[PDB]
RNA sequence: AAGCUCGUAUCAGUUUUAUGAGGUAAAGCGAAUGAUUAGAGGUUCCGGGGUCGAAAUGACCUUGACCUAUUCUCAAACUUUAAAUAUGUAAGAAGUCCUUGUUACUUAAUUGAACGUGGACAUUUGAAUGAAGAGCUUUUAGUGGGCCAUUUUUGGUAAGC
RNA sequence: GAGAACAGAAAUCUCCAGUAGAACAAAAGGGUAAAAGCCCCCUUGAUUUUGAUUUUCAGUGUGAAUACAAACCAUGAAAGU
RNA sequence: GGUUGCGGCCAUAUCUACCAGAAAGCACCGUUUCCCGUCCGAUCAACUGUAGUUAAGCUGGUAAGAGCCUGACCGAGUAGUGUAGUGGGUGACCAUACGCGAAACUCAGGUGCUGCAAUCU
């Protein structure tokens, strides 16, 4: 019935995708770091696109994971920055759902204007307790069907803590 | 010009069976293996080392050494109009004993076994195989069986 | 979820050996610790299978066959009350004693027990059991990790030093070992024997202890009840070694009920299935339910 | 067909197609037999003894006019051919007293001019989505 | 061309027994467009032993003109008098191996009356000569001898 | 051509029995790859052109693309299946079984592995058929343009090519 | 496929399906999924000696390759390789 | 009979959906002093067995279920093929004689078996 798999964040991923090399991206970098409280991670480009101005191999952009208590925190935040609405795309058909600030101000943090300021994308997934079986070493397994995110159930979820608004269909 | 490399002419041969790529299972690796034992030769082309020549593809011969990884075996081959004295070092995954020898040296023993019940009884044995007999008269009843005749089929399209 | 597999996906497709859907089973590793020198003929390659459940450690020492594989023998940590270990029946220091237990057990059964001490002194340094000279060479065996990581300060290389250290001749290196130092290139022995006999987990029952009475409560609910005071490990874990080399033999469990008595209820919880008569009842049956348009 | 009996009178169907390439050497003093490796000619059906080359369906009013476009069909190809009537309803298959079996019964449902047939296979559910027709009190 | 020599059929119209099993029938089959066959009755066989019966003895060919000659070769197995033989021939049996190969190939003449057919090389079954005519072996064994 | 060593033997352009290997013929294509005719249904909430309030970030359109279940037809360099003919090995005295000797190899280990002593078992001693004897050595001639027929088959319109 | 500010067909970030439809210098064919592919850590077995063996064969050479013996090393907890 | 560890064969074992599971086991599951590894104690490491739960895993049942397996005078002695003729036919090609013999099709049945060691109302 509903015991156990009461339902949770797995993860919130927090991406600027910054577009260059340098000081920009080092800077950007430094608005995750000082916000995660973790140091981030820099994506570098898959191919090259002269008309984006991003050569293969480049880092183009940073991201950092954040689990747990913090990264429940960090949501909040953002969800206050577009003042608790968000529409029904948003929410993944598997159960996660996103959004995106611009401007990290937003946010707390000050200014400091030798870091500028920076739009982000916030991408937070949904699991169960039980989500280690498909993620461990050893006998590896699948989710069963009941059990398992879907983007009914967390769109209700996320209405009914967070007293929200989806949108639209 | 014309090609005759090593591996020539082997697409279909040093290829996996159907639905059976991969690992080896470890029977393989578990067989043991001694001088004088009869094998049958099968590349198996996931092992690249220690692998037969395609002439020896399909052909038995005797193992005359054993090794880390691999038996020795030889295999008489017809080069003109005479057979030279082969042998191979093929690992252990390119090999299988060869089956008959096993029927054969049950039969030994079932001879062996066949003669001693025989003398001690003290009677004729007979112990060579004969082949597939004429057969013996019989009488077929009709009892239930009362011979349905049959006739040839006038022709007919079907399309 | 309309990632449909086509009925031509499914048909060509060749399926894992069973142990590997499984994710039990590494083959590659398998091939490689079991494969015998072919001119060592029959000689079984042994290994020293160590496991850890959530709750049990399991140790075997196990060959192969065509038909299965053969133990020789096994221990499990759950053996360890019989000797004096109640708690952490996980932990390092227990896979160190469970390494050791499996160690005497089956070279007791193995004749060569007596030649063949091990080390009984224990100081944790780095040793493996060599050889008398003008008699039997020890019994050799090969650390079996399964899928587990190799970490340097592994439970399972705990086993591995018990077992070493029992006497058996188990090839290995210190570089897994708590204590192993990355740039010193060494290994402290003092913090290694401290594992054995569990000097990591009394530490910290002090520590905790001393600064947080509630949650000490809880995770040593246990050690509490037994009135076992913590700096009293380290007797457990001896007195545990004088016990095990005292009586490696294997003592069954008592046992309520036969196999026959267990058999008759223990899974007559066991959906029995249908004859392909009842089917096709249930077949017309369906029909005449759905028949009739809606 | 068409002028006899209409536009709309039978479907006609060319059952072989000329997948196999058919080559020139091809001669422009002159080179030779030297290498004499054809280029791509033309295209032509490889077809057998009894393999069938036209297939035409009508209404048995228009089996006597079919027929004349089939044999004055013949005119136009190398070797014999011969004109068969089939028992068989139309380019289905089975013969019209096993497919009018099947028709009045309800295992049968019109596709894309050609058409789909019950089976006693698959799941229970959806064949009797597929075929409502055929399990149903109906007349 | 091997099989005709292993039966020692290597002359046309030379003739011999054949104990049928399995791994013989199909040395028959091999050969069936080049020989005549059948099952050849007591008579026949009687007069084909009495009039062209030979032995084989350090190679030599010899006519069985005694029965001293036939229990000289063939007495260590019973066997006699050209009457052991005979039997020995149509009743199979033991020694048949040895007895039959003691038996030099007949040399047949040609038909006394012809072949009966316009062409040989087909099948009896196909009008005539070659494969196993069966019973009507003897008639033209017969003839040929 | 010269012989030599032996003498019923192990032989064999053959069968049988047993046990292997093979991917051609055929077959297949609502089975993978590739090709190919036709509709049918459903998708696009993410290619597009309209008409409906220029309206359209909205409907019903026909048109692609795609998806599902069907449909007609194909492969020397495609295939799950898969022949016939051809093809490897075996059918024992150099065998079998029992006992227990040697080693520096090998094993936890007189444990294995090899090679042996001593003991036992010869009527069919281990399918068939044949054997015009089997085995072996040296030396040397000519030849090293080939062509034809059935069948398989490639190039070519074809050819007494 | 379903989801996420600037973000577009195409940038980065989740999740699901996924028998290999990818990748493995190169032609093609074979082979491979806790790998033979991708990321990382340590390395010089691409070394020393000289024999046997398979293909091509005259059973010469050459190229290539296979399994051992005797050294000296690499890696790994180890079996191993 | 259940369950676990190590397996043999490697779908009768896989796939999709829905049920059901006593006991023990297994699991999920609590914790972060310690050895150890992460952007992230998620994985990996360690610690308790203590606070919890059969939701999932796992086991078994259901299904005119997809697949896989097996059988059959189901198709078919068909296709193809070894051998034969101074057989037919202008030819393409075909028939007969002595043999060998498929695939698809159809229908029926089936949906893991098992070795070692341990443990269980
Ligand atoms: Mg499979
Ligand atoms: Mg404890
Ligand atoms: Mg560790
Ligand atoms: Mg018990
Ligand atoms: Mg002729
Ligand atoms: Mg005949
Ligand atoms: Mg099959
Ligand atoms: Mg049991
Ligand atoms: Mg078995
Ligand atoms: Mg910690
Ligand atoms: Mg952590
Ligand atoms: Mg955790
Ligand atoms: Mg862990
Ligand atoms: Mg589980
Ligand atoms: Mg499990
Ligand atoms: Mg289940
Ligand atoms: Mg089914
Ligand atoms: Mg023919
Ligand atoms: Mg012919
Ligand atoms: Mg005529
Ligand atoms: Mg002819
Ligand atoms: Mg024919
Ligand atoms: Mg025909
Ligand atoms: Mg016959
Ligand atoms: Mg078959
Ligand atoms: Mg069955
Ligand atoms: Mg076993
Ligand atoms: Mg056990």
């Amino acid at each position: 019935q509903n015991p156990m798999r009461d339902l949770k964040i797995e993860k919130l991923v927090l991406n600027i995708s910054v577009g260059e090399s340098g000081d920009r991206l080092t800077r950007a970098s430094k608005v995750l770091e000082q916000l995660s409280g973790q140091t981030p991670v820099q994506s570098k480009a898959r191919y090259t696109v002269r008309t984006f101005g991003i050569r293969r191999n480049e880092k183009i952009a940073v991201h950092v994971t954040v689990r747990g208590p913090k990264a429940e925190e960090i949501l909040e935040r953002g969800l206050k920055v577009k003042e608790y609405q968000l529409r029904d795309r948003n929410f993944s058909a598997t159960g996660n759902f996103g959004f995106g600030i611009d401007e990290h101000i937003d946010l707390g943090i000050k200014y400091d204007p030798s870091i500028g300021i920076f739009g982000m994308d916030f991408y937070v997934v949904m699991n169960r307790p039980g989500a280690r079986v498909t993620r461990r070493k050893r006998c590896k397994g699948t989710v069963g069907n009941s059990h398992k995110t879907t983007k009914e159930d967390t769109v209700s979820w996320f209405k009914q803590k967070y007293d929200a608004d989806v949108l639209d269909k | 010009g014309k090609s005759h490399g090593y591996r020539s002419r082997t697409r279909y041969m040093f290829q996996r069976d159907f639905r059976k790529h991969g690992a080896v299972h470890l029977s393989t690796y578990l067989k043991v293996y001694k001088v004088g034992d009869i094998v049958d030769i099968k590349a198996n082309g996931s092992i690249q080392k220690g692998m037969p020549h395609k002439f020896y593809q399909g052909k038995t011969g005797v193992v005359y050494n054993v090794t880390k990884s691999s038996v020795g075996v030889i295999i008489n081959k017809m080069v003109g109009n005479r057979y030279l004295e082969k042998r191979l070092n093929l690992r252990v995954e390119h090999i299988k004993h060869s089956k008959c020898r096993q029927e054969f040296l049950e039969r030994v023993k079932a001879n062996a076994a066949k003669r001693a019940e025989a003398k001690a009884q003290g009677v004729a044995v007979q112990l060579k195989r004969q082949p597939a007999q004429p057969r013996e008269s019989r009488i077929v009843s009709t009892e239930g069986n009362v011979p349905q005749t049959l006739a040839p089929v006038p022709y007919e399209t079907f399309i | 979820q309309k990632d449909a597999k086509s009925s031509a996906y499914s048909s060509r497709f060749q399926t894992p050996f069973r142990r590997r859907r499984e994710g039990k089973t590494d083959y590659y590793q398998r091939k490689r610790l079991v494969t015998q020198h072919k001119a060592k003929y029959n000689t079984p390659k042994y290994r020293l299978v160590v496991r850890f459940t959530n709750k049990d450690i399991i140790c075997q020492i196990i060959s192969s066959t065509i038909t299965g594989d053969v133990v020789l023998a096994a221990a499990y940590s759950h053996e360890l009350p019989r000797y004096g270990i109640t708690h952490g029946l996980t932990n390092w220091a227990a896979a160190y004693a469970t390494g050791l237990l499996i160690a005497r057990r089956t070279l007791q059964k193995l004749g060569l027990d007596e030649t063949y001490k091990g080390v009984e002194e224990v100081e944790g340094e780095y040793e493996l059991t060599e050889a008398v000279e003008d008699g039997p060479r020890p019994f050799k065996v090969f650390l079996d990790i399964g899928l587990q990581r190799t970490t340097t300060g592994a439970r399972v290389f705990g086993a591995l030093k018990g077992a070493s250290d029992g006497g058996l001749y188990v090839p290995h290196s210190e570089n897994r070992f708590p204590g192993w130092d990355f740039e010193t290139e060494e290994i402290d022995p003092e913090l290694l024997r401290s594992y054995i006999f569990g000097g990591h987990v009394s530490q910290y029952m002090e520590e905790l202890a001393d600064d947080d009475e509630e949650r000490f409560s809880e995770l040593f609910k246990g050690y509490l009840a037994d009135d076992i005071d913590a700096d009293s490990l380290e007797d457990i874990y001896t007195s545990a070694h004088e016990a095990i080399r005292a009586d490696p033999a294997f003592k069954p469990t008592e046992k309520k009920f036969t196999k026959e008595q267990y058999a008759a209820e223990s899974k007559k919880y066991r959906q029995t299935k249908l004859s392909k008569e009842e089917r096709a009842a249930r077949v017309a049956a369906k029909i005449a339910a759905l028949a009739g348009q809606q | 067909m068409t002028t006899v009996s209409g536009r709309d009178a039978f479907h006609l169907r060319v059952r072989v197609h000329p997948f196999h390439v058919l080559r020139i050497n091809k001669m422009l003093l002159q080179q030779g037999m030297r290498g004499a490796w054809g280029k791509p000619h033309g295209l032509a059906a490889r077809v057998d003894i009894g393999q069938i080359i036209f297939s035409v369906r009508t209404k048995d009013s228009n089996k006597d006019v079919v027929v004349e476009g089939l044999r004055r069909a013949r005119y136009k190809f190398p070797g014999q051919q011969k004109i068969i009537l089939s028992k068989k309803w139309g380019f289905t298959n089975l013969d019209r007293p096993e497919y009018l079996k099947k028709r009045e019964a309800g295992e049968v449902k019109d596709d894309g001019a050609f058409v789909k047939f019950l089976s006693k296979k698959g799941s229970l559910e959806n064949n009797i989505r597929e075929f409502p027709e055929y399990f149903a009190a109906q007349a | 061309r091997k099989v005709l020599q292993l039966l020692r059929l290597t002359r046309i119209n030379s003739g011999t027994f054949v104990k049928v099993t399995k791994a013989t029938l199909e040395l028959l089959k091999l050969i069936e467009p080049y020989v005549a066959y059948g099952y050849p009755s007591y008579s026949t066989i009687r007069q084909l032993v009495y009039k062209r019966g030979f032995g084989k003895i350090n190679k030599q060919r010899v006519p069985l003109s005694d029965n001293a000659i036939i229990e000289a070769n063939l007495g260590k197995y019973g066997i006699l008098s050209i009457d052991d033989l005979i039997h020995e021939i149509i009743t199979v049996g033991p020694h048949f191996k040895q007895a039959n190969n003691f038996l030099w190939p007949f040399k047949l003449s040609n038909p006394s009356g012809g072949w009966g057919v316009p062409r040989k090389f087909k099948h009896f079954i196909q009008g005539g000569s070659f494969g196993n005519r069966e019973e009507f072996i003897n008639k033209l064994v017969k003839s040929m001898n």
